[PDB]
């Protein structure tokens, strides 16, 4: 279809996942 | 060909962490640690737009097929779609754990694959904001990374015990699988899976510091619990370099891998496996990301908050 090539110068959903821990740290920033 | 010389930097005050080219290589989106996305006009190396995307550092970015949307992830577990032209947030998702990767389905930008930490991968559908949890092997609690193949017809996942699963994207049927093991036959964690923009080859980066290159067509013919042999095994036998990030050239003929220890980009010819070049950045800096331009022998790498450009200039 049509495409953006040149660049000439909100609803929030909570995703709950069973068993996924809530105290992890992103590897860019450190470790748990 | 492949770049061979340092060729300047993209000067921004925001501190760069990750970057990705749109399909045509005309724009480079750079996610920064102040939560901004800086979009560069890559043909002139001027800033085209700045999006204030997140409070906390941006850790993953992907352009949609039509170039009009960017999906981002933050280090505090948010995934957002941006309308590039307006800078508006289309919608936002909150996950329970930090996001390792986001990726649009390369042929259906209504679909976003998300890899949260210590979780199965998750497929989002944007039109209705629903999600599906993808299947996993071994244990439910491992770190799992995942990537669409070139056409998005399959999803490849890899877990911290070296298990690779190949799922049909639409049905999630498991069509093939295998386990990567070391010479010691111990397991080695899958760190990343990267596909070429042309053809059917992909690579796996593992904790044993070997980049393994395969043909996806061979993977499918080996089936479940197969033992496919890698086409190439790329590694530094002297320095035992671990790899931060790997990328194919746009025609899939070369592979670049950024060292996780020194500021060094190794470039191999894919079909022969020879090391063609090492590019050395400023001493002492840590590489965070690498991206090979989709058309030209130009590589972008991120260290010390700055995008460096390597060209054959």
């Amino acid at each position: 279809s049509k495409a953006l090539l040149y660049l000439p110068i909100p609803k929030t959903t909570n995703i709950e996942l069973q068993g996924v821990p809530n105290d992890e740290v992103h590897p860019l920033l450190g470790v748990k | 060909n492949y770049p061979e010389e340092a060729d300047g930097t993209l000067d921004c005050i925001s501190m760069a962490l990750t970057c990705t080219f749109n399909r045509w290589g005309t724009l480079l989106a750079v996610g920064c640690n102040d939560g901004r996305i800086v979009i560069w006009d890559f043909l002139t190396r001027g800033i085209a737009k700045i999006i204030s995307a997140h409070i906390h550092p941006v850790c993953s970015l992907c352009w949609s097929r039509d170039g009009h949307k960017l999906v981002s992830a933050s280090t505090d577990n948010i995934v957002s779609q941006w309308d590039v032209l307006s800078g508006d947030c289309d919608q936002r998702f909150r996950f329970p754990s930090p996001i390792l990767k986001v990726q649009y389905h390369p042929r259906d930008q209504n679909k976003v694959l998300v890899c949260p930490m210590k979780s199965a991968p998750v497929m989002l559908t944007l039109s209705d904001s629903k999600h599906v949890v993808l299947p996993v092997d071994d244990d439910s609690d491992l770190n799992v990374v995942a990537s669409f193949d070139r056409r998005g017809e399959y999803i490849y996942t890899g877990n911290a015990k070296g298990k690779i699963l190949v799922l049909k994207t639409d049905s999630q049927d498991l069509v093939a699988s295998f386990r990567v093991t070391t010479g010691t036959s111990n397991t080695t964690a899958i760190k990343s899976i990267e596909f070429a923009r042309k053809g059917s080859c992909f690579l796996i980066n593992t904790a044993d510091r070997i980049i393994r290159v395969y043909d996806g067509r061979e993977i499918l013919t080996c089936g479940r619990d197969g033992e496919p042999e890698p086409m190439q095994k790329l590694q530094d036998l002297v320095n035992r370099t671990p790899w931060k990030k790997c990328c194919f050239s746009g025609d899939g003929e070369y592979i670049v891998a950024g060292s996780a220890r020194q500021h060094a980009l190794y470039i191999w010819e894919k079909s022969i496996g020879n090391l063609v070049k090492i590019l050395h950045g400023t001493r002492g800096e840590l590489l965070l990301d690498v991206a090979w331009h989709p058309v030209r022998p130009i590589i972008a790498s991120i260290s010390s908050g700055v995008v460096s450009i390597w060209a054959q200039n």
